[PDB]
């Protein structure tokens, strides 16, 4: 009903640099006690919402001087100074002056840092897993920066396509870098059929494409 | 907020 | 030692209702209104409604009324939102947070996830990702645990008991075309430590009531019978 627009949807940073996020509401959120109740909230990843700024300026106990939140009326800016990894996370703004209250949309914060490369890891399927009768290959790519990274499979040195499934943590609190699994299914009759598996990673902290590989029945 | 009942 | 327990996860048939509680302590429950908030990727956070213990007044959002009920028992210090005729736009994480008047949301329950869905409830299997070599890289090994097919979210994994924390990474879950979800669960550790600590993976996936630890042993490579291609 008040209605909060927040911009922008995703907002890159860089690290120690400074962050701005806008959220204007389609009517005035001034409260008849004179107080305007507009508050900042963050949520980091894994985690519940934490209250960052009440009353549009004023600090919740425990919150750094870098976060300083401003406006009037209809605008509002939240100002990050000095960005660090730990501020990750979607922040949002909230009214509280008019029932019924609302959130703004959030604004996802992206640390810009330097580039790392992964750190590639692969892992054969479990013996008790066989026994269950289907074989995953997992490739761990571990705390690397930028998010874009290519992983292909091989199977006795062919191309694999339509049977791996990937997924991607959140930036990382402490270091900013993100970690990848790539996870390859196949029945177990398709697994003992072949003999070698790699996994083959492209990245840019990389000088060339780096290739982990096994054979079944090495380790 | 204010909260919904803070007027009564 | 303000603190707002919720339920973990509710599993929900499409059309049935779902009840969620908010159970306060080391406060007075009646200074506090109990306020809803709904959580999910896209949508965001989404203000439900309130329920106001001093007053007894209620109020929720435009989109949810005439579906949700918002009710407490002061006795037992627990706040409880209904919510009838569920769809799978439903399916979320919901909050409860509590409001001194003219205050704001200090204090927050760590949330229930609602899955509305028709399937049942399955435990996961847990498998070792055992270090080897192949897992090695420098004087860093890396290890895991594959938790694979349970329905439905969330499943919780930690290390040692919780006493390994530094250099986990538990994966998002996947949703498989079985309609199961999986999900890894790895941590680096000095590669010196794995002839000498013991490393074991607590999978809890509560709906469904499977708790597994699972002890990740190293494993030795025969590289002699290696073929390569390069």
């Amino acid at each position: 009903d008040v209605l909060m627009t927040q911009t922008p949807l995703s907002l890159p940073v860089s690290l120690g640099g400074q962050a701005s996020i806008s959220c204007r509401s389609s009517q005035s959120v001034v409260y008849s006690d004179g107080d305007t109740y507009l508050e900042w909230y963050l949520q980091k990843p894994g985690q519940s919402p934490k209250l960052l700024i009440y009353k549009v300026s004023r600090r919740f106990s425990g919150v750094p001087d870098r976060f300083s939140g401003s406006g009037s009326g209809t605008d509002f800016t939240l100002k990050i100074s000095r960005v660090e990894t730990e501020d990750l996370g979607v922040y949002y703004c909230f009214q509280g002056s008019h029932v019924p209250y609302t959130f703004g949309g959030g604004t996802k914060l992206e640390i810009k840092r330097t580039v790392a490369a992964p750190s590639v890891f692969i892992f054969p399927p479990s013996d008790e897993q066989l026994k269950s009768g289907t074989a995953s290959v997992v490739c761990l790519l571990n705390n690397f920066y930028p998010r874009e990274a290519k992983v292909q499979w091989k199977v006795d040195n062919a191309l694999q396509s339509g049977n791996s499934q990937e997924s991607v943590t959140e930036q990382d609190s402490k270091d900013s870098t993100y970690s990848l699994s790539s996870t390859l299914t196949l029945s177990k009759a398709d697994y003992e059929k072949h003999k070698v598996y790699a996994c083959e990673v492209t990245h840019q902290g990389l000088s060339s494409p780096v290739t982990k590989s096994f054979n079944r029945g090495e380790c | 907020a204010v909260g919904i009942g803070a007027v009564f | 030692q303000v603190q707002l327990l919720q339920s973990g996860a509710e599993l929900v048939r499409p059309g049935a209702s779902v009840t969620l509680s908010c159970k306060a302590s080391g406060y007075a429950f009646s200074d506090y209104e109990i306020h809803w908030v709904k959580q999910t990727p896209v949508r965001g956070l989404d203000w439900i409604g309130a329920f106001d213990p001093k007053s007894g007044a209620s109020a929720s959002n435009q989109k949810v009324k005439g579906r949700a009920i918002l009710t407490a028992d002061k006795s037992s210090s627990t706040a409880y939102m209904e919510l009838r005729s569920l769809t799978s736009e439903d399916s979320a994480v919901y909050y409860c947070t509590r409001l001194r008047y003219f205050g704001y949301f200090d204090v927050w329950g760590t949330g229930t996830t609602v899955t509305v869905s028709s399937a049942s409830t399955k435990g996961p299997s847990v498998f070792p990702l055992a270090p080897s070599s192949k897992s090695t890289s420098g004087g860093t090994a890396a290890l895991g645990c594959l938790v694979k097919d349970y329905f439905p979210e969330p499943v919780t994994v930690s290390w040692n008991s919780g006493a390994l924390t530094s250099g986990v990474h538990t994966f998002p879950a996947v949703l498989q075309s079985s309609g199961l979800y999986s999900l890894s669960s790895v941590v680096t550790v000095p590669s010196s430590s794995l002839g000498t600590q013991t490393y074991i993976c607590n999978v809890n996936h509560k709906p469904s009531n499977t708790k597994v630890d699972k002890k990740v042993e190293p494993k030795s490579c025969d590289k002699g019978l290696e073929v390569l291609f390069q």
